[PDB]
RNA sequence: UCGA
DNA sequence: GCATCCGTGAGTCGAGGGTAATAACGGCAACGGACGGGCCTTGACTGTGAGGTGGCTCACAAGGGC
DNA sequence: GCCCTTGTGAGCCACCTCACAGTCAAGGCCCGTCCGTTGCCGTATAATGGGAGCTGTCACGGATGC
């Protein structure tokens, strides 16, 4: 159970890249804080399932280790999620309330 | 989202040079061990383990935190490299 | 089962003990190493005797021991024992304890000479031993002979090459003759125990 | 594949995502150290153990 | 042939 | 100037199982490879020898305790 | 009031600390020796022009052709 705790120790501040197919915009890949888990499923934040057009039927994704702390400086700073909130294409917001938060709203 | 990124965004004339200036940082830090440090004893970034609060192993944060304080300074053409490296090594020893 | 060969160790000292060994096949020795560099011999593990005893009440081994044959030992887990497995490793480490205490009495017993005799008639009695024309030998160094009598190297060298100066004993090749047993029996004074 | 305990295919539309981003120490990672560079992977091992 |  | 053929393209990522079948031969000759041994190049052991030198060897005459 | 264990002291006698040779043994190499496997020729009735095709795109750029 030591590894465990050392495991928290290790991913401290650091973060990894989420990635789903097709990959149409540059939010097909982002960045996020990973926060472990029990069980053998990835959790992702509601917000962003517009970007990677993404739902839970059984979608699947891919993640990814930034090794060098320049890689880990360019994922943090440039590709993280909330980062980037408004659409490259339309200028418009990207990461909004949808579905059932519009409907309790 | 990141501390004070609104801020280090407009500190730089480009993100890609924020994140320029932080890798490298943050590689400072790591090289001479964090003893190079522009923070002060409170100011140092903390982290929960079993035991208590230690001292933040991610240098990023640290880079980040330093960078927002405005006490470090950064540009094109400061200094020759090897003077400061020398200069680095011989203020902070590895 | 596992199978040693000559020279190789089964175990060594301050590494994890969690397996006991019992000797099947062939000779094993338990020694201590000493800074200095000087190898002694402790005790002697014959077929049927359990050895890693530090496995039933420590952690990690105190001594090594180290296969001066072609050697063939059983792994043991010391909690899966029974009744019965208790009963022959508890009168087996008497027999042990017995016979270390005798080759405790033997190694102060006597001047070098006799210590030599009395281990090779002892070594004469194990897996160690064999024989052909020339008469019953041992397959021996001098250098283990004098981790096993208190002595160095080349005093026992010197004393070897009285023995065959007088014809008690021949040597060649790590293996040694014991051409007269009677003689060597009367230098010995007392046996050493061989079980 | 998992059978073959592979590794995951960093593919062109992806590469295309880390240059929009304009991390490029990042896919220099994907396309070197993570991959077939062997010297860079070999010392990028044992620089992280 | 699947899955998204 | 306007039909016509040829060459080249035609989304990403992930998952699991599958793989063969065949009609031509002897008479020599000689390499190329398995094998049994003898000369080596060390590596692990014998067989001295010359210097010191501990600590067994071997009888005295009683001091404190029970 | 009688036992258990002590404190010197002089003198050898095997046993240990260097310093070196020779001595037996094991993978290792080369030899040649032999033997198995491989490469080559020669086969004289007459023989004399192949054989499997693969079919339901579709649109563009570019050379080529009346
Ligand atoms: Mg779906």
């Amino acid at each position: 159970d030591e590894v465990w705790d050392a495991l928290e120790e290790v991913i401290h501040g650091k973060v990894v890249l989420l990635n789903r197919a097709p990959t149409l915009h540059r939010l097909g890949i982002q960045a996020f804080q990973p926060v472990l888990v029990e069980g053998q499923s990835i959790q992702l934040h509601p917000l962003v399932c517009e970007a990677f057009n993404a739902d839970f039927d059984g979608d699947q994704m891919a993640v990814h280790v930034p090794l060098s702390s320049f890689a880990q400086a360019e994922a943090r700073i440039q590709m993280l999620s909330a980062h980037n909130l408004l659409s490259p294409a339309s200028g418009e917001p990207l990461a909004k309330p949808s579905r059932d938060i519009i409907l309790g709203l | 989202a990141e501390p004070g990124i609104d801020k280090l965004f407009g500190m730089v004339d480009s993100k890609y040079r924020l994140t320029v200036v932080v890798a490298k940082r943050a590689q400072q830090l790591l090289r001479h061990g964090f003893k190079n440090t522009v923070l002060e004893p409170e100011e140092r970034p903390k982290m929960q383990t079993l035991e208590g609060l230690f001292d933040d192993p991610n240098a990023v944060t640290w880079a980040m935190k330093e960078l927002l304080t405005g006490r470090l300074v950064f540009g094109e053409n400061l200094v020759p490299e090897d003077r400061l490296q020398k200069e680095m090594e011989r203020l902070y020893p590895v | 089962m596992k199978r040693f060969a000559r020279k190789e160790t089964i175990y060594l000292r301050g590494e994890e003990a969690r397996t006991l060994y019992r000797l099947e096949e062939g000779l094993v020795r338990v020694v201590e190493l000493l800074p200095d560099g000087r190898l002694i011999t402790l005790r002697h593990v014959l077929p049927g005797d359990y050895f890693g005893e530090e496995a039933l009440e420590g952690k990690a081994y105190r001594y090594t021991a180290e296969a001066m044959t072609e050697a063939v030992v059983q792994g043991l887990e010391p909690r899966a024992m029974d009744h019965e497995a208790l009963h022959r490793v508890a009168r087996n480490l008497a027999r042990q304890m017995r016979r270390v205490q005798a080759y405790e009495a033997h190694l102060q017993t006597g001047e070098l000479r006799a210590r030599i005799a009395r281990y090779l008639l002892f070594l004469a009695d194990t897996p160690l031993s064999a024989r052909d024309r020339q008469g019953i030998y041992v397959t021996v160094s001098h250098e283990e002979i004098a981790d096993a009598t208190a002595s160095i190297r080349e005093s026992v060298s010197k004393v070897l090459a009285d023995l065959r100066r007088e014809g008690l004993i021949a040597t060649a090749y790590r293996r040694v003759y014991l051409l007269d047993l009677a003689a060597l029996e009367r230098e010995a004074g007392s046996a050493l125990e061989a079980a | 594949g998992k059978a073959q305990f592979g590794g995951q295919r960093f593919g062109e539309m992806e590469v295309w995502a880390l240059e929009a981003y304009g991390a490029a120490h990042t896919l220099q990672e994907m396309l070197t150290l993570k991959s077939d560079d062997i010297e860079g992977r070999n010392a990028a091992y044992e620089a992280i153990i």
